[PDB]
C-alpha cells in the first residue's frame, strides 16, 4: 500500500512530453526519490501576436484559431468575443446559444480524448491486459458500469486477440518503449481493468468521431470551424430542424459513451489509484466561467456563466472572489523575451522574442507567466469544479458529491493530480447532462428568431476582450484598434497560466508546484511526472502562441 | 511468422496539431484499423506512450529501421537563430527533420504549414518558417489545408503504399484531390453564376443561401474537394454560411487576406 518510491538522487529530464499538444521540456530534481524543485519549459515559438500587428481586426479569429487545433474552435470564439466587445455589438441571442453549443461539443469530444488517448496510457498497463481472464472482466465491467454489448466477455476478447496479434507482430508501433513494458511497479490496476480500458481506448476512437461529426453541423467542420463572424454567426442552417435533430442524436450517442464507459473507467482507476489524491495540488484557481445566459459584455459573461467565473486562493472553499480582469497581468522575467517586459497587463502587452540557451534557469520558456494579484493560478476543470462547487452550483453539487461518495473522499482531496483528472469527467458529465435543454433552447429560439448576425461599424480607434473557458480554462484575448486596424493583440491562454514558468518573483508556476514531492519509484521511466503533468492537460502550441 | 506493416515516422515540427486530430476523424478506415493493420506508426508525439529519452529512442530505432520508413511532417520549420525557436530532445526541427528526410523512402507534408509553411511564416514571420522544400530543397508529397480532410491524407498514404506517387499538380498536391477549385463543385454555384449575392452576414440573400463572393470567398481560386466530400461526414464551411479562407493555397495567410475581401 505504500507509493513506490526509489532512493533515486538527481537530475530528470523529460524531452518531448508526448501526449499532450506542442513541445514541452520538463526539468526536475529529485532527491531521495521525490522531485524536490521543476521547471516547465515550453519549447517552440510561432509569434502570432506579431503576425496579428496591423491586420484587419475581422481576420483576427482566422489566425487565433491556428493558435491550436485540439482546442480547434476555442480561440475563433474568444477573438470574436474580443472583437464584438471592441466594437461594441451585441451578438443575436442565437449566436450566442449557437456559439455556445459549439463550446461544449468541444468538451466533449476533447475531454474524451484526452482521458482515453492522452492520459490512460499512465494509469494502464496495455500488455497486461492480455494477461487478464475475459470473462472475469466482464463480470467487473457488469459491476461498475451499466450493461452494455461493448463490455461482454466476446467483445472484450475480441480486443484481447487484436491486441495480442499486434504485440507479436514484433512492431510495437505507438507502444515502443512503453514504461508500463515489462511491468512497472507504478501501475497498479488489475490485468481485468486495463483490458476494460483498453477496450474502451478503442472505442473512444469511434466515439470522437462522432462527437466531431456532431460540432461540426454547428461550426461547418473540425478542426478548425468556420461559422462565426463580428457579431455572431453566419450558419442559418444550424438553427434548423433537421440539423438539430442529428446534433442531437449524435450528442446523445456520445453521451451515453460519458455515462457509460469515461465515468465508470475514471471512478475505477481513482480507486485503485488513492494515493494520488494526495500528490500533484496547488493551492488558487481561476475561471472566467462559461456558457453564459448574457454574453453582452465581458461583465455579463463573468456574471452569468452557468459554468461560474471566480478566484479561489489558498484552498479556501468559504469564498470565491470576483474576476478583476484590471488585475490580470503577464511577467517574462523568466522566460524568452526581452528584459523590461514584466507586469504587462494584456492590453499593454509586449511580444519581444529573446532566445538564450537551453536549460538557461534564468530564462527557460516561451511561455510568458500570467499571474493575478501577484499569484500563480491554476485554471481548467478543476478550477471550474472548485468554484462551482464552493458557490453550491447544483450540477457540479450532485455530480462532484456522487464521486466523493463512489471514492469515500473529502472535497479537499480534489487537491491534486487525481483530483484535477476527476474533475475533467465531472464536468463532461455535466455538460452532457445540459446539452438536451440547451438544444432545446436552440431549436425553439432558431424556430421563432432567424436573428443571428448583429449589424456593427468598425471604430477608428478601440479596445476589447473576450473571454471564454476553454476546456483547459480561462482564455482571453486583449485587441487595441487604432486606424480600424490591430495595434495590439494579445492572447493569455490557460496553459500559459498553468504551465508558464516562474513569474518576476521567482514564484513556481501551478504544473510547477505540482510537480513538488512526485515519487520517482524508476527514474528511466518516470511515469508519475507524466501523471501530473498530464492532468493539467497541456497544449504549448496554447500556451505559447 | 516475420511480419512487417510500412514504417511510418511522424514529425511535429511548428505546428498546431490540428492536423493530427484530422487524420484521426478517417472513417475509411477508422485511425485504429489503419495503424494496427496497414501501417506501423513507429512515432507521433501526439499519441505515443514513451515519453524523454524513451521516445527519443523509438525516433532513433525507426529512423534506423533496415526496412525504410515514410516520412510525414505536420508543421513549418522554424529557421531563425539556428533554428532554436523549436526544438525537441534539445535538437532544432530543421535538424532532425533534414535527417529523417534524407532516408525517407518517401515524404508527405499533412497540412498547409508542412507544405508551404503555414500560419507562423505570415508576415512578418517572426521565427523565419520555411515549409519543407522551402527549407530543405526536397520534394514532397503535399496534403494542404488548414487541416487537410483525412479523406485526402489518409487516402494519399494508401495510395503511396499500394499504387506509388499520385500525380501531383505544381504544389506538390494529389490532383485526385486538389484537381479541382472549390467554387467549381459548390451548390452556391447557380448562385454566383445569376449574380446572386449576400452582401452582408445578416442579409436575407445570407439567409436565403446566396453566394459569398462579396464576403470574400476564395472558393474560385482555391483547389479543395470540399464541398464534395464534406467534412467529418456533414458540413462545410460555406453551407455554414462563411466563405472559403482559401486555406489549402501556398501562402494563404498572406495572398488571401483580408478574409473578407476580394483583395
Ligand atoms: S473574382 O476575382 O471575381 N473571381 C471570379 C471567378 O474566378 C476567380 C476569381
Ligand atoms: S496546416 Fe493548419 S491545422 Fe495543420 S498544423 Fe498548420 S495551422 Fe495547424
Ligand atoms: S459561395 Fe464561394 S465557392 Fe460557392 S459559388 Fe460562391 S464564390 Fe463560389
Ligand atoms: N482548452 C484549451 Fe487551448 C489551452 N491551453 C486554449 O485556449
Ligand atoms: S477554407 Fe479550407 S477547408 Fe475547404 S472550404 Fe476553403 S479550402
Ligand atoms: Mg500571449
Ligand atoms: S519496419
Amino acid at each position: 500500500k505504500p507509493t513506490p518510491q526509489s532512493t533515486f538522487t538527481g537530475p530528470i529530464v523529460v524531452d518531448p512530453i508526448t501526449r499532450i499538444e506542442g513541445h514541452l521540456r520538463i526539468m526536475v530534481e529529485v532527491e531521495n526519490g521525490k522531485v524536490k524543485d521543476a521547471w516547465s519549459s515550453s519549447q517552440l515559438f510561432r509569434g502570432l501576436e506579431i503576425i496579428l500587428k496591423g491586420r484587419d481586426p475581422r481576420d483576427a479569429q482566422h489566425f487565433t484559431q491556428r493558435a491550436c487545433g485540439v482546442c480547434t474552435y476555442v480561440h475563433a470564439l474568444a477573438s470574436s468575443r474580443c472583437v464584438d466587445d471592441a466594437v461594441k455589438v451585441s451578438i443575436p441571442a442565437n449566436a450566442r446559444m449557437m456559439r455556445n453549443l459549439v463550446m461544449a461539443s468541444q468538451y466533449l469530444h476533447d475531454h474524451l480524448v484526452h482521458f482515453y488517448h492522452a492520459h490512460a496510457l499512465d494509469w494502464v498497463d496495455v500488455t497486461a491486459a492480455l494477461k487478464a481472464d475475459p470473462n472475469k472482466a466482464a463480470k467487473l465491467a457488469a459491476s461498475i458500469a451499466p450493461a452494455r454489448p461493448g463490455n461482454s466477455a466476446k467483445a472484450l476478447k475480441a480486443v484481447q486477440d487484436k491486441l495480442k496479434a499486434f504485440v507479436e507482430s514484433g512492431q510495437l508501433g505507438i507502444f515502443t518503449n512503453a514504461y508500463f513494458l515489462g511491468g512497472h511497479k507504478a501501475y497498479y490496476l488489475p490485468p481485468e481493468v486495463d483490458l476494460i480500458a483498453t477496450a474502451h481506448y478503442l472505442e473512444a476512437l469511434h466515439m470522437q468521431v462522432k462527437a466531431a461529426s456532431a460540432m461540426a453541423i454547428l461550426g461547418g467542420k473540425n478542426p478548425h470551424t468556420q461559422f462565426t463572424v463580428v457579431g455572431g454567426c453566419s450558419n442559418y442552417q444550424g438553427l434548423t430542424k433537421d440539423p438539430l435533430a442529428n446534433y442531437l442524436a449524435l450528442s446523445k450517442e456520445v453521451c451515453q459513451f460519458v455515462n457509460e464507459c469515461y465515468i465508470p473507467d475514471l471512478l475505477a482507476v481513482a480507486g485503485f489509484y488513492k494515493d494520488w489524491g494526495g500528490i500533484g495540488g496547488t493551492s488558487n484557481y481561476l475561471a472566467f466561467g462559461e456558457f453564459a445566459t448574457d454574453d453582452s459584455s465581458p461583465e455579463k459573461h463573468l456574471a452569468t456563466s452557468q459554468f461560474p467565473s471566480g478566484v479561489i486562493t489558498g484552498r479556501d472553499l468559504g469564498k470565491v472572489d470576483n474576476v478583476d480582469l484590471g488585475a490580470i497581468y503577464e511577467d517574462v522575467k523568466y522566460s524568452w523575451y526581452a528584459p523590461g517586459g514584466d507586469g504587462k497587463h494584456p492590453y499593454d502587452g509586449v511580444t519581444d522574442p529573446k532566445y538564450t540557451k537551453l536549460d538557461d534557469k534564468d530564462h527557460y520558456s516561451w511561455m510568458k507567466a500570467p499571474r493575478y494579484k501577484g499569484k500563480a493560478m491554476e485554471v481548467g476543470p478543476l478550477a471550474r469544479t472548485f468554484i462551482a462547487y464552493a458557490k453550491g452550483q447544483p450540477d457540479f453539487k450532485k455530480v462532484v458529491d456522487m464521486v466523493l461518495g463512489k471514492l469515500s473522499v473529502p472535497a479537499t482531496a480534489l487537491h491534486s493530480t487525481l483530483g484535477r483528472t476527476a474533475a475533467r469527467g465531472i464536468e463532461t458529465a455535466i455538460v452532457c447532462a445540459n446539452m438536451e435543454k440547451w438544444i432545446k433552447e436552440m431549436a425553439d429560439s432558431g424556430a421563432k428568431d432567424n436573428t443571428l448576425c448583429a449589424k456593427w461599424e468598425m471604430p477608428e480607434e478601440s479596445k476589447g476582450v473576450g473571454l471564454a473557458d476553454a476546456p483547459r480554462g480561462a482564455l482571453s484575448h486583449w485587441i487595441r484598434i487604432k486606424g480600424k486596424k490591430i495595434d495590439n493583440f494579445q492572447l493569455v491562454v490557460p496553459s500559459t497560466w498553468n504551465l508558464g514558468p516562474r513569474g518576476a518573483q521567482g514564484d513556481k508556476s501551478p504544473v510547477e508546484e505540482a510537480l513538488i514531492g512526485t515519487p520517482i519509484a524508476d527514474p528511466k521511466r518516470p511515469v508519475e511526472i507524466l501523471r501530473t503533468v498530464h492532468a493539467f492537460d497541456p497544449c504549448i502550441a496554447c500556451g505559447v502562441h | 511468422t516475420a511480419k512487417h506493416r510500412p514504417s511510418v515516422v511522424w514529425l511535429h515540427n511548428a505546428e498546431c496539431t490540428g492536423c493530427t486530430e484530422a487524420a484521426i476523424r478517417t472513417i475509411k478506415p477508422y485511425i485504429d484499423a489503419l495503424i494496427l493493420d496497414t501501417i506501423s506508426l513507429d512515432y507521433q508525439e501526439t499519441i505515443m506512450a514513451a515519453a524523454g529519452e524513451a521516445a527519443e529512442a523509438a525516433l532513433h530505432q525507426a529512423l534506423e529501421g533496415k526496412d525504410g520508413y515514410y516520412l510525414v511532417v505536420e508543421g513549418g520549420l522554424p529557421t531563425i537563430d539556428g533554428g532554436q525557436w523549436g526544438m525537441v530532445a534539445g535538437h532544432p526541427m530543421i535538424e532532425t527533420t533534414k535527417k529523417a528526410a534524407a532516408k525517407a523512402k518517401g515524404i508527405i507534408c499533412i497540412g498547409t504549414c508542412s507544405a508551404y509553411g503555414g500560419v507562423q511564416k505570415a508576415k512578418p514571420n517572426p521565427s523565419q518558417a520555411k515549409g519543407v522544400s522551402e527549407a530543405l530543397g526536397v520534394k514532397t508529397i503535399n496534403i494542404p489545408g488548414c487541416p487537410p480532410n483525412p479523406i485526402n491524407f489518409v487516402g494519399a498514404v494508401v495510395h503511396v503504399l499500394t499504387k506509388g506517387i499520385p500525380d501531383l499538380d505544381e504544389n506538390g498536391r494529389p490532383k485526385l484531390f486538389y484537381g479541382e477549385l472549390v467554387h467549381d463543385n459548390c451548390p452556391r454555384l447557380p448562385h454566383f453564376e445569376a449574380s446572386e449575392f449576400a452582401p452582408s452576414f445578416d442579409s436575407e440573400e445570407a439567409k436565403k443561401g446566396f453566394c459569398l463572393y462579396e464576403l470574400g470567398c476564395k472558393g474560385p481560386v482555391t483547389y479543395n474537394n470540399c464541398p464534395k466530400v464534406l467534412f467529418n461526414q456533414v458540413n462545410w464551411p460555406v453551407q455554414a454560411g462563411h466563405p472559403c479562407l482559401g486555406c489549402s493555397e501556398p501562402d494563404f495567410w498572406d495572398t488571401m487576406t483580408p478574409f473578407y475581401e476580394q483583395g
